[PDB]
């Protein structure tokens, strides 16, 4: 496509620019140019492959928040708000709907295990914010589980409790229980023993992403003294 | 909301 | 264009949607269709359209200015900093482009004069964005200088001193003389002045108003506690 | 960089 004539050393170098410039629909357009090379990417490629795409779905799942708190108070009148509210849904939808083609088509393969629990992961993360704007939708709930249960399966038999995504992974999906599945106490049960278990072995911590686990764990103790 | 990454 | 089906009333509700969602991209994209009905703006209308754009162009020169000062310390390697500054750059100039050929092809015109300055203002802010990132130019500072200048003239004779419109203006101009025409002395006198003159009538603010007035006195002391 | 509006 558009990434097509530009080397994928280049495209990773302006991917790293546009972060630097808060430019995040840039840095999602530069690395789905990696990507589309064909070669495998590095754990760091993975990364800002991640933060570029969910800070752009981060935006509009705000944005499409506002509009419906605003379309929800308006029913208790005029069709804007529920077209605008579709216009930036569907928005959402063509970017969910770009990284999960991204994930079956070209990055989940054959590799490593850790690997398969990152995309696996993003798998779940990007089929729950479909299903946060789904109606007739449980279709997505299940591919949603799915991809969470296989990345747990697998981050449990090879990562160790206070691997920052093992830790992140249980978070999101302790999240999915409780505010798309309507089962709190699935999710406290999660969240509780993903973090017991991460101090049971705390020193397992790495040298190199201890404070990513730190800041998850207390995001853990965040969502239960929320949800108690 | 609660917290996600 | 893509807004020509839709009635003003509904791109005006649309456009107060999208800055209460933050996305300020649709926020021009309506006003810029409510303004091709071809009707005069209300002073709200203008101050939704100056609203919206101005947070667009923002972005893009607070980005740009990221990649210009790494593409300066890359000068002191590869071309890749420079295309994307380019890319940037070109994309500044587009959206700056939109505005002033709206403001020459629809909103300048006639009438009032509290309008006209209005107008005149955000003539010399985009010119004066277009000159920031321009060279070989000079064409753009001259005609960011007449606009500022006629919409001062207009402004001493037909608005209080205390006018947030007219403080705005002269803080902007200020600025354009320092930091573009490189005239600190002409751009510290103006801001002495614009502050001395409206604490000398303050009885002239205004009950809606005097906030913006407020705010706008204490930024122009900023900038000469900055120039001093 | 100094102040605009
Ligand atoms: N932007 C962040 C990260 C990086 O930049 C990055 O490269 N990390 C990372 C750390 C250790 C690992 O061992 C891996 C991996 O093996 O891949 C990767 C962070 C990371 C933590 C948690 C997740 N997660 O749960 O999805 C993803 C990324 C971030 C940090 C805290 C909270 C949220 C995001
Ligand atoms: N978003 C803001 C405004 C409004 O929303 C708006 O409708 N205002 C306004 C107030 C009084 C007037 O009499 C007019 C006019 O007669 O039009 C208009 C504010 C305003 C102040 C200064 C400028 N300026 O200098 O360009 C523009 C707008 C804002 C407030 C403080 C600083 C920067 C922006």
């Amino acid at each position: 496509g558009a990434m097509g004539s530009m080397e994928r050393a280049s495209l990773i170098q302006k991917a790293k620019l546009a972060e630097q410039a808060e430019r995040y629909e840039d840095m999602a357009a530069f690395m789905k140019g990696a990507v589309e090379k064909g070669e495998e990417l590095s754990c760091e490629e993975r990364n800002l492959l991640s933060v570029a795409y969910k800070n752009v779905v981060g935006g509009q799942r705000a944005a499409w928040r506002v509009l419906s708190s605003i379309e929800q108070k308006s029913n208790e009148k005029g069709p804007e708000v529920r077209e605008y509210r579709e216009k930036v849904e569907t928005e959402l939808q063509g970017v969910c709907d770009t990284v999960l083609g991204l994930l079956d088509s070209h990055l989940i393969k054959a590799g490593d295990a850790e690997s398969r629990v990152f995309y696996l992961k993003m798998k779940g993360d990007y089929y729950r914010y479909l299903a946060e704007v789904a109606t007739g939708k449980k279709r997505i709930i299940d591919s949603a589980r799915s991809a969470y249960q296989e990345a747990m399966d697998i981050s449990k038999k090879e990562m160790p409790p206070t691997n920052p995504i093992r830790l992140g992974l249980a978070l999101n999906f302790s999240v999915f229980h409780y505010e798309i599945a309507n089962s709190p106490e699935e999710a406290i049960s999660l969240a509780k023993t993903t973090f017991d278990e991460a101090m049971a072995d705390l020193h397992t911590l790495s040298e190199d992403s201890y404070k990513d686990s730190t800041l998850i764990m207390q995001l853990l103790r965040d969502n239960l003294t929320l949800w108690t | 909301f609660p917290a996600t990454v």
